[PDB]
């Protein structure tokens, strides 16, 4: 009942009778030859025209095609039936198994839970990772975000967190792949299926091959399933593969929607497009969502508008840096920028807090000396600044850890370090009780006993 | 002994300061790459704001 | 009768259409009834047929499309002359001090052409300010311009209060104070300080406060200039105080952006240097009278290079740079003697006595700056017997440049002092030539004139 009148890249303009014009976010449909293309309308221009984004390849669309107005938004299968199966942004099944036997379908555009319904939790969550749960511990039902440039470790860290939190956790889990490699999606799907945990994980994948509309709405498609599991009273894990692609897909389409560019070419609605999503991924009095989000930062610029606007939406922020990875120190977490809302004397006790702040103070004091060391060499340091520097380097080594998901890289077996077992090691290194050991005795070990034991072999 | 130690102090400060001058020289060449990158980025951002703001 | 109608309102910018005979000229002032309250618009552009784009000199909220507009056939023109002394006025020359109607006899348009190069007269009468450091290190003549440069909190506004008080009480000269982009708290402090010090009846105040549209903050400088020019034409020597040039340039940037002009070097309007030249070139000493000027100029982020202070420098005749480091050590006025400068500090105009004293002081302080780090690393007992004397005399000179102000009495309770130039030169020469090596350093701190240092030392 409508006609296409323009096709610019991924956005399509359709003309409808004056009395039948679709509402915003309603989904239309077009027979793109031997295909069916779904359009989601974004704007009601004047005069019966409506401007839409194509959820599929735009190539091959003629002008004057006839489009059919489905009178409901995009709607996805949801609930227990969607568990262990891979789905499109449109909720269609993408693995070769049969239809999804869903009972109920939900629209992917929803309002955030009221301020009245929220809940807060002090209950700490323990992970096998020394640096994370020393410098930036995070709590059940809260948000975590891994910030990093290209290729510094924010996917390996998320697979380790999956291994350390998600297998040892009873409730369901959801993994949304937003604009990342399909190779990794296949690898993860087969790891899960071969370890027989796939029947507890729901997978939505909108990877980098797909056109902008899929990358734009796949994150909402995943949040909708996480929200269904939440409202059933359960408690859920939600892993998002790269949330930056969700705003990049909006930047790609913004100018075609006819909107003036903002600071660095970003859409003018960047902060709202980002908040309207991240405000509904939260725990509530009826159930809780614990979420880990990888956040790409372009050109390693932590002040680019997108990471800068993302920082405010997270409880624990872990910042990965290339200048640490190039030293071979993995995970390449920057401990002078990682932080957590949970790091308080009231929440983690006085000993944990005091050790964390001591580590920060030593490492910052070491940063302050790096220029004088660069110009005048290390022999010009006072006799105790040399001690500060040696302990700082030992701590830098000791934050490294081997991971079970990195055996493919280094061969060394993974290590799981309990919190009680790491604040003791750092108290030791700081108080001076391990000055005798060489620096390389701390590199890529688990507990501190492994370091004193490694020193015996040099 | 005192006088030999004094001549050795001088011969050591000489080489220390030679090394420090070479380190300063090798640091200028990195600061200038950072500087040129910042100069280019500023020209680009300003000129893009003007042009794409107009009309 | 009213002959125009509003056709657009977009923020502060209003478009009005007239029949193509009656189109107002640029800078003409229009008038409209924004509810129960009058509002005047200043024409900025004649664009297209009949339509005219204007900037509202007031609150734009409440304007409908299609309101009747009446065009005054003259620019914004303000009351001038003796009637304005002791009053506060806004950019339109209306009283905002609640003392009622002004009592003007004459009104002048705020837009006028600068004096020709033919009509200027060069004069070298040095202003005497009563501040030791400014008189010694940065002398400025009648008809000149002086820029007080510095960050925030260094003392520009109280230095200008003190200059106003000294000129008004010691020399009975008229003054005009143009509060471009004024902070209302500071405007009320200034008003109460001037009425308490009893100078108010020789100062006329113009305030364009920060909470007002851009056009007010932009045209207030011209209103103040027009009052100063009316006094000049009477044959007087007025002194015009502009409370911040930097906010004049920001108001110009705002106005230019609203009108949609294409921006320039760091977001500044394209017409920056021409607005600055329109302002600064009316301040001159003609053959009939003189306008001197003191201008505070905020330097954002200490850089001295962004277009606003960079473009003001072309016009100043002397520059006084204030530093927060000196202020934190507690030696107000906080003027830096080594960076402040003047075009008039040469022997032909100040005489060899003053020039020699000023260069002597600069030399002593410049040498003390050398000695500071030897004192740090090797301790003072290693200095020569001449160098220890240079250190003591530099420290005494450095103390003696501080002074207690009459308007700072509210801050510290200490009574203020006025110091002539004769006593300034006599004191600094005596210090440099050892005549006071027997006094302790603190006898010079916040002292005033040199006799008061010997009167203070007895108390120590
Ligand atoms: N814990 C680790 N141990 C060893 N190598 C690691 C570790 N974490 C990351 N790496 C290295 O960093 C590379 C970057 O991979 P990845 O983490 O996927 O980057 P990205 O975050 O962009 O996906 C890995 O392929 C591996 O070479
Ligand atoms: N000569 C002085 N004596 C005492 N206090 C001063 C003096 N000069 C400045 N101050 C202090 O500095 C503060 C602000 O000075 P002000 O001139 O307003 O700074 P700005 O130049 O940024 O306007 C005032 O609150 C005042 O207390
Ligand atoms: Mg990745
Ligand atoms: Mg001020």
């Amino acid at each position: 009942t409508g006609k296409i009148v323009q096709v610019i890249g991924a956005v399509v303009d359709v003309e409808f009778p004056q009395d039948a014009v679709p509402r915003v976010y309603d989904a239309l449909e077009v027979q793109n030859g031997n295909e069916r293309l779904v359009l989601e309308v974004q704007q009601q221009l004047g005069g019966g025209i409506v401007r839409t984004i194509a959820m599929g390849s735009s190539d091959g669309l003629r002008r004057g095609l006839d489009v059919k107005d489905l009178e409901h938004p995009i709607e996805v299968p949801v609930g227990k039936a969607t568990l262990g199966r891979i789905m499109n942004v449109l909720g269609e099944p993408v693995d070769m198994k049969g239809e999804i036997g869903e009972e109920e379908r939900w629209a992917i555009h929803r309002a955030a839970p009221s301020y009245e319904e929220l809940s807060n939790s002090q209950e700490l969550l323990e992970t096998g990772i020394k640096v994370i749960d020393l410098m930036a511990p995070f709590a059940k039902g809260g948000k975590v975000g891994l910030f990093g440039g290209a290729g510094v470790g924010k996917t390996v860290n998320m697979m380790e967190l999956i291994r350390n939190i998600a297998i040892e956790h009873s409730g369901y889990s959801v993994f949304a792949g937003v604009g990342e490699r399909t190779r990794e999606g296949n690898d993860f799907y087969h790891e899960m299926t071969d370890s027989n945990v796939i029947d507890k994980v729901s997978l939505v994948y909108g990877q980098m091959n797909e056109p902008p509309g899929n990358r734009l709405r796949v994150a909402l498609t995943g949040l909708t399933m996480a929200e269904k599991f939440r409202d059933e009273g359960r408690d859920v894990l939600l892993f998002v593969d790269n949330i930056y692609r969700y705003t990049l897909a909006g930047t790609e389409v913004s100018a075609l929607l006819g909107r003036m560019p903002s600071a660095v070419g970003y859409q003018p609605t960047l902060a709202e497009e980002m908040g309207v999503l991240q405000e509904r991924i939260t725990s509530t009095k009826t159930g809780s969502i614990t979420s880990v989000q990888a956040v790409y930062v372009p050109a390693d610029d932590l002040t680019d508008p997108s990471p800068a606007t993302t920082f405010a939406h997270l409880d624990a922020t872990v910042v990965l840096s290339r200048q640490i990875a190039s030293l071979g120190i993995y995970p390449a977490v920057d401990p002078l920028d990682s932080t957590s809302r949970q790091l308080d004397p009231l929440v983690v006790g006085q000993e944990h807090y005091d050790t964390a702040r001591g580590v920060q103070s030593i490492l910052q004091r070491y940063q302050e000396l790096k220029d004088i060391i660069a110009i005048l060499g290390m022999d010009e340091l006072s006799e105790e600044d040399k001690l500060v520097v040696a302990r700082a380097r030992k701590i830098q080594r000791f934050l490294s850890q081997p991971f079970f998901v990195a055996e493919v890289f280094t061969g060394s077996p993974g290590k799981y370090v309990s919190l009680k077992d790491t604040i003791r090691g750092f108290k030791g290194i700081m108080e001076g009780e391990y000055d005798h050991l060489p620096e390389q005795a701390f590199y890529m070990v688990g507990s501190i006993e492994e370091a004193v034991e490694k020193a015996k072999k040099l | 002994g005192v006088v030999e130690n004094l001549a050795s102090e001088q011969a050591a400060r000489m080489v220390a300061m030679k090394a420090a001058t070479d380190n300063g020289g090798s640091l200028i060449k990195e600061l200038q790459l950072v500087y040129n990158k910042a100069r280019q980025a500023s020209i680009t951002q300003e000129l893009t704001e003007i042009v794409s703001g107009a009309a």
